[PDB]
């Protein structure tokens, strides 16, 4: 999404909702049939900065659903699945409204750290623009987007690589190299710290305050990580939630790109006292800049093994994060985040936290009574 | 190997599919297991996965809410909570300190037949894992103040039970089921006598059911077989060996009583129903063709499936998705097979909105009771990898930990991959059709609808038009209407 | 019952007479492009063997009574080929897969052009009978030679097979109509079809089709295999050509003039990979421009636009002029 | 079982009978021998109209 | 005004899919997506069963014959 | 969950004032709501004529006879 | 003095800028009707409306109550140039608190005078505006409009936007980039 402008902004969401449409070697109901029959799965994905097809099948299987998976990959969009894919996103889109999901209010949020370019853009899409949405526009997004030196191929459970090699061969090298010739490439990020309050009439408020962290490419990732555990997993609960009765739910959002970040909290409770959750949500942000104990940094580092190496466990999950490092790093990392996180210490993520409040705080706050808060240069009084 | 390209086709000698008999080659291989037996009977089942990089170990006692009384409902609840409070060894902070440093991913179900303690943990502490798992569950000390606290927390967990749908739908699909038996009751336990558990009931209960030959310690993963089977030894050693003279409730076997309930609630926006007949339990010959029905019915959602990727219903192979595709509102759908040593039930579950419900009320049946005349083979070929696939998808150390103790205490055994797949591999159309007449074809139901009922309460009993569902072909003419 | 592994099918499809069923990759049902097809098959039937030959000798009785007799009417009616050929009148008028691949696909004008052709002809002929077009829309119908008509016949054919009928699972089917006649009501849709036996699954591998050599030869010289770099070849071209422009009148140029053959071998040999400067560079420069424009999508310059309407409620629902001090 | 928001049995008495628990022949097995004795008391019956319609 | 209620007062409008074959693309409609028509004896026969009945919190239990 | 659609997917609903006789308190519906459902032959006959026709800027003139 | 900013994703992004003014007790309303005249009439339309292009609109609010009041600007333009839209309205009103022209003035007295005697022509406003006057002053006032109107002095005019200018802002906005605007206190630094 971070590649789209506003002219073809949620052209993803529309690949999305019809991932299996295909024209040029095998139909939509074939290819659906493929997925039914072969007993295994097949699915899509889309970040901020990623879009990721995954299928899992049987060894026998595995040609025919390689060559679906790369047919609904790289496969120019059609007409038919250009309309397809636009009535799925206005239905996709009024759902989101009418359920008040996360993800809309996220992308408010994204919408106030980098503005409406680059990583502000909205992963389901400039709502205005979901008309626009044709096999032009979606075609013109890929051929500008999608490139040989973009594409990565993974597999699991193979005997032997020349095999696997062979078989990405006949399909995928037909692709002209694009090296040498004039790439889309990416505009460098950058981070404001906006504000957005909205009224709703709504009985519960929900705010989120967010400031720039760090990159992949830095070496505080697997602090910020342990720090977003231990909000989680021990301090959220026991502090905000089980001690005040008007926290509805509160949680610590982190998330971390090629060349930015973002580490904050997500908390929503009762409308009225609005400026208490705000209060206390600061304070349990900067309790951490304050110190961490070692039973607490335990208990973090103790959780976010036990998540990091349930999600290694399954094939499927290592294998993307085994694609997601090859092509962040050349090498791959996730087959030593323990030791990284043994690394990690408690006078680290103080560090890092202390050093990421110092930035632009990123505020947004929706309900009946967000007027009734302070103003930006409070908060950030607060947070200093 | 069986040829130099581990994608080749040569085995699909039938159509592209394999034959009757064969079975892939990935489920041809079975992991190690062992599984022996202590003196005071507790079960000690062991499938090591060295590359894995967690540790699960799972302990099954057989005792469960079958085994309690209208006096003594809900002790299961107490018992479950109250075993992690506090140990004659370690207080309540103690085992706190101990779960959260090996992490939280501390998982109890308290079933009906049994109760399950699965811990996930790394590698290097697996055994500590065990020294705690025995003794927690063993030296557990119930004070009456704990049960007193507690009691508000039971209290809470069985009115929030309505929160899962589905979980309240098949808790009552439990009682109409078995009306004349403890086995319908749910498994929360009935709220007034909630109140009513003392320290003692709770002593009682866990002293009397509670006992070596109800344990069965199940682990995989990352685990030393020798090094976690001498520590599980040396650790549930000191289990009290099962005694005759004691008394179990509720040991006769739960009939199956068809019935059909109507929990009538116009403030809901939706229909929760559920459509259930009496299947086999966990060591008939049947078992596992019903698991490959389970597996022919699948699940289905709304934003997934034909409601979502397909030009219309009928291109797909599944022939209850092209009936749900069909129907915009129908959301949510899922067989569930739940058997037991004595009894089973498999039936299949909708949610969706109450204009369609005749349309899941008779949908269910009219599938299933088809395929006692006709099934393509498009469909057992579709169950088959799925069920291969499936089986090859277990890969969570939690959840195969889990299943292993399970297969062990229902069949003393560990089933593996390759039995399964040789099992339901050999399923074919004509042993499908008679299966399914044996169990599904003019069958009595057990029936629930939960939500806006003003559409469905005309039919509300159990009347010719439930009575005919059940048949295949004829009895279709409700679900067609509407 | 399945039908692979019925009785015949074991006897027959076997081995032994080479009519097993053979299981591949799996593929799109409508595999083959109808326009592609025809092409190879009308090249088949012309231009070789038995049947060619008798073709070739009915060229005049054909161009006279199935080109020059629609083209004369049509004049008459003050319309073209493409009128009656690029979208049938049968679709034009009423078909749900044409109006929904328009509505989908097409601009308005495409198809409001070729509506309103008609209804100027229509307009006059319903109220008074006879009526033959004036010759200033007639010159206008006859601007327009066949080689672009030709050309918008194929785009849209590829189109449609590229995007709607490559993405069609036909299905066994009862009858549409929703009739209690008794004759209606049991037909059955899926048996007595070729593609309905010929293939039982999607993997099957095709077992009927053109081989590329024929295909390659479909692309040669419609006229004939001659050598346009022999004065010999050239000359025999020519005179096909010639006759050809003689029996079609308005396919490549007006019925008064003749063929530049000089500019056809200048793009022949821009396109291939043989050149040489034996043509004057203007002829090159005029060449190239001509076929940059000829394969140039028509675009907008957003210029020379309309003003839209922005509506407001008149006067009398709204307030009138004074406003005092409320209080 | 019922859902936790249902409150305590309004003190109306709903029913006047308990046929529920008296009208039962205790076979929860062999309940398909009574529904096969259902089916021919049915078929017993059509086979006489039908006997008049022909 | 351009607007659909012209500016005067809200229309309550709803376009059926009756009449229509794809929802979208060459995608076929659901084929009860008409009986989402809620109140109109023209979807169901069903709606003829017209009598007035609403209730909370009550149980029924019917036994099999 | 308790929403109109379950949660996960948008439902095309719309209650239709046909068998209803009052918009609120004790005034009838207009005569002509039903109208307001677009594309369904049952709600006019005038539908069997639908013909595709679409023009912009198109303007005719006709003159008594 | 609160202040709201919701991202609305649209193509035009509005803006309203209100501070406290005086009740209907006060004498100064009649001051503040003849500042709404000032910009409503004159001044609004050629230093907004007419030099851009971006302005969709303008105007000035003026309400007054038993208790309170209120009065500032709301405008209106494109989204894309939000900022400008805001700090150009605030120097329109603060251009009021610096002086107001002569001629200027009698501009607005004059329209200001002229809409509310055509309000007052006709019998029905005139009946509604009377029962307002007496349940407000307990007197009838309606009848001396005009003198009040010309009383007003530019100085007097002057002195009321600036003491008004100096209250808490009440700040809203609505558009597509509303997240990127001047901090509250940035907005009342400008307009101190
Ligand atoms: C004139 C003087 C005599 C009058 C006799 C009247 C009838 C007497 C008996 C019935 C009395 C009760 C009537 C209740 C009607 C309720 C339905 C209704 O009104 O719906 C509107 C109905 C149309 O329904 P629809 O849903 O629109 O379906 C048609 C669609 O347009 C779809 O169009 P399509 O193009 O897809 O289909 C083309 C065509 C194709 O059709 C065919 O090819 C089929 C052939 C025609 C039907 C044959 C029926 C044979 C009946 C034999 C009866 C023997 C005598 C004993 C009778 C007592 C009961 C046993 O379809 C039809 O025509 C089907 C419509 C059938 C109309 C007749 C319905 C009534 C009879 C039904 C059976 C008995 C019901 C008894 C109920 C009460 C209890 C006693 O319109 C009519 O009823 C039209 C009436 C025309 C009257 C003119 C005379 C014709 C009389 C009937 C046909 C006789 C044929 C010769 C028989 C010879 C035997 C040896
Ligand atoms: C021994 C048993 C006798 C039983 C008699 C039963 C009588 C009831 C009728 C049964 C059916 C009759 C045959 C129908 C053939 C239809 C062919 C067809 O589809 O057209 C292909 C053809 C076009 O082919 P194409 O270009 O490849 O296009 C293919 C389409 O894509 C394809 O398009 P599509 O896929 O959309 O097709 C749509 C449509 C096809 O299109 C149509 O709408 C067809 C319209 C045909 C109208 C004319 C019908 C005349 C039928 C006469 C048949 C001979 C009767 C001889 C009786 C002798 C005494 C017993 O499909 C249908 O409606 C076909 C349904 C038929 C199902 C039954 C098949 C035959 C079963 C026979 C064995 C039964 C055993 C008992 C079972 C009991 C229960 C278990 O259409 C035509 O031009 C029509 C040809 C009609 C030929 C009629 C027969 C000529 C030869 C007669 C020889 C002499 C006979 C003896 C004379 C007396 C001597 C003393
Ligand atoms: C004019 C001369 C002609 C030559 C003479 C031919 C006479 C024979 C006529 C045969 C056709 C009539 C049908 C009878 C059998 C149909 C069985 C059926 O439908 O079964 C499937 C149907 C399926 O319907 P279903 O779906 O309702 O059944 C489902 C029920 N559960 C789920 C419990 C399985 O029913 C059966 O399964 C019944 C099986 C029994 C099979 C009975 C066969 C009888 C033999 C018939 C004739 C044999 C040849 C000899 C004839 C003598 C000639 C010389």
């Amino acid at each position: 999404t971070r590649d789209e402008t506003n002219e073809t902004s949620g052209s993803l969401l529309s690949i999305k909702n019809t991932y299996l449409k295909t024209v040029l070697n095998t139909n939509e109901t074939i290819n659906y049939g493929v997925v039914q029959q072969s007993g295994g799965s097949f699915e899509m994905e889309y970040d901020q900065e990623t879009a990721y097809f995954k299928a899992n099948c049987l060894a026998h299987d595995a040609t025919d659903v390689f060559s679906m998976v790369a047919d609904c990959a790289l496969e120019p969009r059609s007409t038919v699945a250009a309309s397809v894919g636009v009535e799925k996103n206005q239905n996709t889109h009024k759902l989101e409204s009418y359920l008040k999901t996360g993800e809309l209010f996220n992308e408010s949020v994204f919408k106030t750290a980098y503005g409406l370019k680059g990583l502000g853009l909205p992963l389901k899409g400039l709502r205005g623009n979901v008309k626009n949405l044709s096999s032009y526009t979606l075609q013109k997004f890929q051929l500008e987007n999608i490139t040989p030196n973009r594409i990565f191929v993974c597999a699991a459970g193979v005997e032997s690589h020349q095999e696997f090699v062979d078989l990405v061969q006949t399909k995928l090298a037909q692709i002209p190299s694009a090296e040498g010739q004039k790439t889309h490439q990416r505009e460098k990020s950058e981070y404001l710290g906006g504000e957005v309050r909205n009224l709703t009439e709504e009985s519960n408020v929900t705010l989120a305050l967010l400031f720039q962290s760090v990159p992949w490419s830095s070496a505080d990732i697997v602090a910020f990580n342990v720090a977003a555990a231990l909000l989680n997993n021990l301090r959220l609960k026991k502090n905000l939630l089980q001690k005040y009765a008007y926290f509805d739910q509160a949680e610590a959002l982190n998330f971390h790109f090629t060349d930015s970040g973002l580490f904050g909290l997500r908390t929503s409770g009762s409308a009225d006292r609005a400026k208490d959750i705000l209060n206390h949500s600061i304070a349990e942000l900067k309790a951490i800049a304050s110190g961490v104990n070692a039973d607490e940094l335990l208990t973090a580092k103790a959780a976010l093994k036990n998540s990091v190496l349930s999600a290694l466990e399954r094939q499927t999950d290592r294998l993307e994060e085994t694609v997601k490092n090859v092509r962040t790093f050349n090498k791959i990392q996730h087959t030593d985040y323990v030791k990284q996180i043994d690394s990690v210490t408690a006078d680290q993520v103080a560090k890092a936290v202390a050093k990421v409040l110092t930035s632009n705080p990123t505020f947004v706050a929706q309900g009946s009574q967000v007027n009734a808060l302070p103003t930006y240069d409070a908060i950030r009084n607060l947070l200093k | 190997k069986s040829e130099r390209l581990q994608f080749s086709k040569a085995r699909l000698t039938d159509f592209g599919e394999l034959p009757q008999g064969e079975i892939p080659t990935a489920l041809q291989y079975d992991r190690p297991c062992r599984v022996e037996t202590l003196a005071n009977g507790v079960r000690l089942a062991v499938e090591p996965s060295s590359v894995s990089p967690l540790a699960a170990v799972s302990v099954v006692v057989r005792a469960g809410t079958r085994q309690e009384t209208l006096e003594t409902s809900g002790v299961a609840q107490f018992v479950q909570r109250l075993v992690l409070r506090g140990t004659s060894k370690r207080n309540r902070e103690q085992i706190e300190k101990e779960l959260a440093l090996l992490g939280g991913n501390l998982k109890v179900q308290v079933g009906r037949e049994t109760t399950t303690y699965t811990l996930s943990v790394l590698p290097e502490n697996v055994e500590k894992a065990v020294d705690f798992l025995g003794d927690i569950l063993q030296n557990s000390v119930f004070n009456k103040q704990q049960v007193e606290a507690e009691k508000e927390a039971v209290y809470n967990n069985a009115l929030s039970a309505q929160n899962d749908q589905q979980g309240l739908l098949l808790e009552n699909i439990h009682f109409t089921a078995y009306r004349d038996h403890y086995f319908g009751q749910p498994t929360h336990g009935i709220r007034e006598n909630l109140h009513n558990i003392t320290d003692e009931v709770v002593k009682n209960f866990v002293k009397t059911n509670y006992v070596g030959s109800n344990f069965v310690v199940a682990a995989a993963g990352n685990v030393n077989s020798q090094a976690f089977l001498q520590a599980a030894e040396k650790a549930f050693g000191t289990v009290a060996q099962k005694d005759a003279t004691t008394f179990v409730p509720n040991t006769e076997k739960p009939y199956f009583t068809p019935s059909y309930m109507t929990i009538r609630d116009d403030e809901m926006h939706n229909l929760n129903v559920g459509v259930f007949f009496e299947a086999p339990s966990w060591t008939d010959p049947d078992f596992f063709t019903i698991n490959f029905f389970q597996r022919i019915l699948g699940e289905y959602q709304a934003d997934k499936y034909t409601g979502q990727h397909l030009n219309t219903s009928d291109r797909q192979y599944s022939l209850i998705h092209k009936e749900l595709g069909n129907l915009p509102d129908v959301t949510i759908h899922k067989t569930h097979y739940l058997p037991y040593s004595d009894t089973g039930l498999f039936g299949s579950y909708f949610y969706g909105n109450e204009i369609f419900g005749n349309q899941m009320l008779f949908l269910s049946q009219m599938i299933l009771s088809e395929y006692a005349s006709y099934i393509n083979q498009a469909e057992i070929y579709r169950a088959r990898a799925k069920y291969f696939n499936e089986l090859l998808a277990e890969q969570n150390s939690a959840d195969i930990a889990s299943s292993i103790a399970t297969q062990v205490t229902y069949l003393n055994r560990r089933v593996p991959r390759s039995e399964v797949a040789k099992r339901i591999s050999s399923l074919d159309s004509g042993l499908i059709n008679r299966a399914a007449t044996r169990w599904f074809w003019d069958k009595e139901l057990a029936i629930v609808t939960w939500g806006p009922s003003h559409g469905l309460i005309a039919g509300s009993h159990y009347n010719r038009s439930i009575k005919r569902s059940t048949l295949g072909w004829y009895g279709n003419t409700h679900y067609y209407i509407v | 019952v399945r039908l692979e592994k019925i009785l015949w099918e074991q006897l027959v499809n076997v081995k032994a007479f080479s009519r097993q069923r053979v299981i591949g990759a799996p593929s799109k049902w409508y595999n083959e492009n109808r326009t592609e097809w025809f092409k190879v098959a009308q090249h088949n039937a012309f231009n070789t063997g038995f049947s060619g030959v008798i073709l070739r000798a009915l060229e005049p009785l054909l161009a006279k009574f199935i080109y020059r007799w629609r083209l004369d009417i049509a004049h008459q009616r003050g319309l073209t080929l493409e009128d009656s050929l690029l979208f049938m009148d049968r679709e034009l008028r009423r078909c749900y897969f044409f109006e929904t691949v328009a509505r989908q696909n097409l601009h308005p004008y495409t198809v409001l052009f070729m509506k309103k052709r008609r209804a100027r002809y229509y307009k006059v002929e319903r109220g008074l009978r006879g009526f033959y077009v004036p010759d200033w829309v007639r010159k206008e119908a006859e601007e327009r030679q066949l080689s672009e008509t030709v050309d918008n016949i194929f785009n849209w054919e590829n189109f449609v097979y590229r995007e709607y009928m490559s993405d069609m699972t036909p299905i066994g089917r009862w009858t549409s109509l929703s009739k209690i006649t008794p004759l209606d009501m049991f037909q059955y849709y899926g048996l007595f079809r070729n593609e309905a036996w010929d293939r039982f699954f999607y993997n099957e591998a095709f077992y009927e089709s053109y081989s590329e050599k024929e295909k390659q030869e479909a692309n040669g010289n419609p006229f004939g295999k001659f050598n346009l770099q022999t004065a010999d070849g050239r000359a025999q071209f020519e005179k096909e050509v010639n006759t050809f422009i003689e029996r079609y009148p308005f396919a490549v140029t007006k019925p008064g003039q003749k063929f530049d053959f000089t500019r056809f071998y200048a793009l022949e040999d821009l396109a291939n990979k043989r050149d040489t400067s034996k043509y004057d560079p203007a002829l090159l420069e005029s060449v190239k421009n001509e076929l940059k424009q000829s394969a140039a999508l028509p675009a907008d310059n957003g210029a020379n636009k309309t003003k839209k309407s922005k509506p407001i409620l008149p006067d009398w629902l709204q307030p009138k002029f004074g406003k005092a001090f409320q209080a | 079982s019922r859902p936790g928001n249902f409150g305590d049995h309004i003190d109306f008495k709903v029913n006047i009978d308990n046929w529920f628990d008296e009208n039962r022949v205790h076979n929860e097995h062999e309940t398909d021998i009574r529904r096969t004795q259902i089916y021919t008391l049915n078929a017993i019956y059509y086979g006489g109209l039908l006997s008049f319609a022909r | 005004m351009n607007v659909t209620g012209a500016g005067l007062t809200h229309v309550k409008d709803f376009h059926s899919d009756e009449m229509r074959v794809f929802r979208g693309g060459l995608r076929h409609i659901a084929d009860k997506q008409g009986n989402l028509i809620y109140g109109s004896v023209n979807s169901s026969v069903r709606y003829y069963h017209d009598k007035m009945s609403y209730e909370r919190g009550f149980i029924q239990h019917s036994r099999s014959p």
